[PDB]
């Protein structure tokens, strides 16, 4: 199965590896029972070279995992403004709630991100 | 007597809503492995001798249709009643693949006064599906 | 005379009140592999009660999720039998 690869090598920041794996027809919407995706994993870790190339092949922007989450909120957590930037590019929900009410604009309130407010 | 009487002409019916795919707007995930389960329980109350009907991705409004024809039809040759819900869930609430359906009007529909012919029988509900997002982390043990 | 309204049905639900419910992808959900096994087993042997109790211990020692986010990783299950029956439940007659 090659969706447990690349979601293996999406966390590990394998860019070489992810595009490997996709040569050869991994699933870029590839989940596991979570619904946690190759997507979720980049923009969480900050791996911006991989979150363009998942979404440049067609990966959902707006997959939710099973608390709601969509990767843009992974990566308003974390503050990589990059990845956010790409996201919104690609069509991201700026209005999308997770399943405890809070939108991308909610997270970078709670953490004081001062620079991602301006951006959302 | 302590047993429910079994030996009615017919088992019962054995209703499976199965949902697997969501509506964009809904946000919920697609339900990978729900149709294995379908397949599972099929085979299973069938051998136990139950009328199995089997129906896929329901809208809110399909599957309280749904739930009203079959609480109106002649039970009154049936041992029992048998209801499986395959779906997303939150306390209380089954989802169709539009939006919420509340649980409560499901199983009304098979009250004692509202379903003649399946008073005094077991009506089992099978649920799977979610009661909310909290996640049990677990402790060890031998 | 009279029975309540409410009486002789039975919600066996997945999982406890407020938690998530696991599905694996390729074998289905945790209970209803377990709820399937147990009663072709057990259909003959046991009284429904004591068949989804032995589906209880099934999902509570024999499951633990897998995820590539620890948000999610290793996480437990216990269904939740709620019974308003006033009999007990015999498929073999």
């Amino acid at each position: 199965d090659l969706g447990k690869k690349l979601l293996e090598a999406t966390r590990a920041g394998q860019d070489d590896e992810v595009r490997i794996l996709m040569a050869n027809g991994a699933d870029v919407n590839a989940m596991d029972d979570a619904g946690v995706t190759p997507l979720h994993l980049a923009a969480k870790r900050g791996h911006l070279e991989i979150v363009e190339v998942l979404l440049k092949h067609g990966a959902d922007v707006n997959a939710s995992d099973s608390w709601g989450r969509t990767p843009l909120h992974l990566a308003a957590t974390v503050g990589h403004l990059e990845i956010v930037e790409v996201l919104l590019e690609y069509g991201a929900d700026v209005n999308a709630q997770d399943k405890f009410g809070k939108t991308a604009f909610d997270i970078s309130i709670d953490n004081g991100n001062e620079d991602l407010a301006e951006i959302l | 007597d302590n047993s429910y009487k079994m030996d009615y002409p017919e088992m019962g019916l054995c209703i499976i809503i199965n949902n697997k795919n969501f509506h964009k707007s809904t946000g919920m995930t697609s339900r990978s492995g729900t149709d294995v389960d379908a397949a599972n329980l099929r085979e299973t109350f069938r051998n136990l001798k139950y009328e199995v009907r089997n129906k896929n991705d329901l809208t809110r409004e399909e599957i309280v249709e749904l739930m009203r024809d079959v609480s109106k039809e002649d039970h009154s040759k049936r041992s029992s009643f048998v209801c499986v819900l395959l779906s997303h869930g939150e306390e209380g609430i089954i989802f169709g693949t539009n939006g919420p359906v509340d649980l409560k009007k499901i199983t009304n529909f098979f009250r004692g006064d509202r379903c003649r012919s399946l008073t005094g029988k077991p009506k089992l509900f099978i649920i799977q599906a979610c009661r909310g997002t909290e996640l049990d982390c677990g402790i060890e043990t031998d | 005379h009279k029975i309540p309204v409410e009486a002789d049905f039975l919600y066996a639900y997945s999982t406890a009140p407020g938690y998530y419910s696991w599905r694996n992808s390729k074998d289905g959900s945790w209970f209803i592999q377990s709820l399937c096994a147990m009663l072709k087993q057990y259909a003959d042997k046991l009284e429904f009660m004591h068949i989804l109790t032995r589906v209880n211990r099934k999902v509570a020692t024999e499951f633990e999720s897998f995820s590539f986010d620890a948000t999610f990783h290793a996480k437990k299950q216990i269904p939740c039998i709620v019974s308003m029956l006033t009999k007990e439940l015999y498929f073999y007659h």
